[PDB]
């Protein structure tokens, strides 16, 4: 049956998920390297144009990150956006996985806005993971004090939800 | 409902004498399943539809997604229902529920012949309309690499790219970040031939500043580039960072693309690589901080300015140390480093081996073999801005292992700093069992046993 | 009165499991060589 | 109310952990004298 009928490795659901989402997302280290193995597609997004990359980065699996971006169209998708604008430096600094946003800066992901107007940081400092301030800080020490479209910096964005560790730090 | 199987099937007098039947069933433009008579142009039913526009029928849909008459047949293929469509006034103008007007339909779907019916009315419709963020119907052709759909737009719709979303892109930025190394040659070549030129398109800021000879470099494809260069574009021009292309690459590690950049411009490179950015980092230090120990060979090759300092007074040494790069410490010793620089807080290299884990007996075993060693082991004993020494910073934090190792190669034991305190007070003072029992039994271990401090 | 069963957490794993760090290290001793732990001393950390 | 919060701590420890402890004096039993440990008696401590 497989003369041509390996177009069921690049089928999505209902949600838009093709089952490289699915890899990704629950971590299976070993399945996520026969699907790349057999020709599926790396950036096919979903109906929320998110990347698998985008799903690896967000619930913090780090060997399915480290996986798919030493495969072929690796530096394609290392800073890619989605529908919001954040490419996955921002998606894992958000959620404050700290071995992920280590991994994607030793590989060169570049820094740009999302399209809100924030920077890596300003996302770390709304949620209060004050161990990714200090390592995005040490890397890129320019990018503490620059605003977004509306002008806040990253003191006000950690005041305006009550994040009382992550302005210790900031100040 | 007698309609619906009629006016999709029939659609010729007797299906208009069913929808007769239809209207006299319940009414005319009655709901269905997907909308009120959106069947009778899915299946390309000219006649019905005449019918539909002699008893004067809706010409606005709202399937479920308010998917519109017109918008209902190209999303099928409906190519001579939408002449007629397009011979009536109808509006062109509708969004979808994914904000969507009929034309972002024929680009995103490549529908190649749908756009060629659309393109002989060309003034019933609108190509600078705003879609999804504000992308206009060409920037859908350059994010997908629909390089026909863009074909069609630029020389019959009489476009150019000068409608920026509501983001700050253009399609020369969307087309150049998703590698669409089709989508760009259509621009620079085809382009051209409108008024929207060569020089004109390669100068467009993005929201940050970005040349789209920047926005080349964040899709990581060399043929991208190329196509950029071949337009004249100079490797001079800065963000709102103050970084160039050559910052760009070089921090991911793109050695194909460093060179090809000076292959085609060698008159740039005096004017960039001695270029610092905000952070006052020339494009070696960049290459260094990343641990790239294959382009920091290049570089200097190409006469770099090996040890330029920057903001925070760090030479690429210490930078590449200070991330715990030791594959291009290594490289750089061996090739000029002229270790005797010291940062903002007077640390020298040998503070960064110690305080990071770096391995010790291979890192002297270089600067023996590059025959700096003669008399440069003077930075053993080199105190930073507080006073210490960097036997101070190994009995502080543990490392029993490089602890033997300064006192292998003679370094001092009893060195005071400002507050006038050997390493053994700081060694009893955490609590480092193993490090106060192999500095007493060395040479001058019964000297400093018992000796006092600034406080007695 | 709840303040007797804050101590009863703090008998057992300061009996028998800081006593069972020790028993893995005594194992790995005889095998081979493990690199994050005996490369550090003992003691309290300066931060 | 937290007081049967107070006992779920003991629950593992003392049926998982204590077995713990057994499984890997177990263990050492099969290849080396270990000094520390069956050199003293069980029971309380005077002091």
């Amino acid at each position: 049956t497989q003369a041509q009928l390996k177009l069921l490795l690049n089928e999505k659901d209902s949600m838009g998920c093709s089952p490289l989402h699915y890899a990704s997302r629950d971590g299976h280290i070993r399945s996520l390297e026969n699907l790349i193995r057999l020709g599926a597609c790396i950036n096919l997004k979903n109906n929320n144009n998110e990347s698998p990359l985008h799903f690896a980065a967000r619930y913090g699996r780090y060997n399915t990150v480290r996986q798919l971006l030493d495969s072929e169209k690796g530096s394609f998708i290392i800073n890619e956006s989605d529908g919001a604008g954040m490419t996955p430096l921002h998606i894992s600094s958000q959620q404050g996985h700290t071995r992920v946003v280590q991994l994607l800066l030793n590989r060169g992901a570049l820094l740009h806005r999302d399209h809100t107007g924030r920077n890596p940081l300003q996302l770390a400092a709304m949620s209060g993971y004050t161990e990714t301030i200090e390592l995005l800080h040490s890397v890129h020490s320019h990018l503490l004090d620059q605003v977004d479209k509306d002008g806040n910096t990253a003191l006000h964005l950690a005041t305006m939800e009550n994040k009382p560790h992550a302005i210790s730090v900031l100040m | 409902v007698d309609y619906l199987e009629a006016a999709e099937s029939g659609n010729l007098d007797d299906f208009k004498r069913l929808f007769m039947a239809d209207n006299s069933r319940i009414a005319l433009k009655d709901a269905k399943g997907r909308t009120a008579a959106h069947q009778a142009a899915a299946r390309n039913r000219v006649n019905i539809l005449r019918y539909i526009r002699d008893q004067n029928g809706d010409f606005n849909a709202k399937d479920n997604a308010g998917n519109t008459p017109l918008h209902i047949a190209v999303e099928s293929d409906a190519y001579d229902a939408l002449d007629y469509l397009l011979s009536i006034p109808v509006d062109t103008g509708v969004l979808n529920e994914k904000k969507q007007a009929p034309v972002h339909l024929a680009t995103e779907l490549n529908k190649v012949k749908s756009l060629r019916v659309m393109g002989q009315y060309r003034n019933v419709i609108d190509i600078q309309q705003g879609g999804e963020h504000g992308r206009t119907a060409l920037h859908l052709a350059a994010i997908y690499d629909h390089e026909e759909c863009a074909r069609i737009l630029i020389t019959e719709f009489d476009a150019c790219p000068r409608k920026p979303c509501n983001n700050g892109y253009y399609p020369i930025h969307e087309a150049a970040k998703n590698a669409s190394s089709k989508t760009m040659e259509v621009f620079f070549q085809w382009g051209e031939q409108r008024g929207c030129t060569r020089e004109e398109m390669i100068s467009f800021y993005d929201s940050e500043g970005n040349v789209p000879l920047h926005s080349a470099v964040h899709g990581g494809d060399i043929k991208a580039v190329e196509l950029c260069l071949k337009s004249g574009a100079k490797i001079s021009t800065q963000q709102h960072d103050l970084s160039t292309p050559v910052h760009l690459a070089c921090a991911q590690g793109a050695i194909d693309i460093v060179k090809l950049m000076f292959e085609m411009q060698p008159m740039e490179k005096r004017l960039c690589l001695s270029c610092t950015d905000v952070q006052k980092m020339t494009p070696l230090h960049c290459a260094s901080m990343f641990d790239h120990p294959d382009i920091v060979s290049y570089l200097v090759a190409e006469g770099a300015d090996i040890n330029a300092l920057d903001k925070e007074h760090r030479s690429p040494l210490l930078l590449a140390a200070s991330r715990s790069g030791w594959k291009t410490v290594h490289l750089l010793i061996r090739l000029g480093a002229c270790i005797s620089v010291k940062d903002a807080a007077a640390r020298n290299v040998l503070h960064f081996v110690i305080m990071n884990g770096g391995r010790l007996t291979d890192f002297a075993e270089q600067v023996a073999n590059c025959q700096t060693q003669a008399q440069l082991k003077l930075l053993l004993n080199e105190k930073d801005s507080m006073g210490c020494s960097p036997l101070h910073y190994a009995s502080r934090d543990g490392h029993i292992r490089s602890l033997e190792n300064l006192i292998r190669l003679g370094a001092c034991i009893n060195l005071k700093n400002n507050n006038n305190e050997s390493p053994l007070h700081f060694a009893a003072r955490y609590g480092r069992y193993n490090t106060v029992r192999q500095l007493l039994d060395s040479e001058k271990g019964s000297f400093i046993i018992n000796e006092s401090d600034g406080a007695g | 009165a709840e303040l007797e069963r804050q101590r009863r957490k703090l008998r057992d794993i300061s009996r028998m499991l800081e006593q069972q760090h020790h028993l893995v290290r005594l194992i790995v001793q005889k095998m081979e060589i493990k690199t994050e732990a005996d490369d550090v001393d003992e003691g309290i950390s300066p931060n």
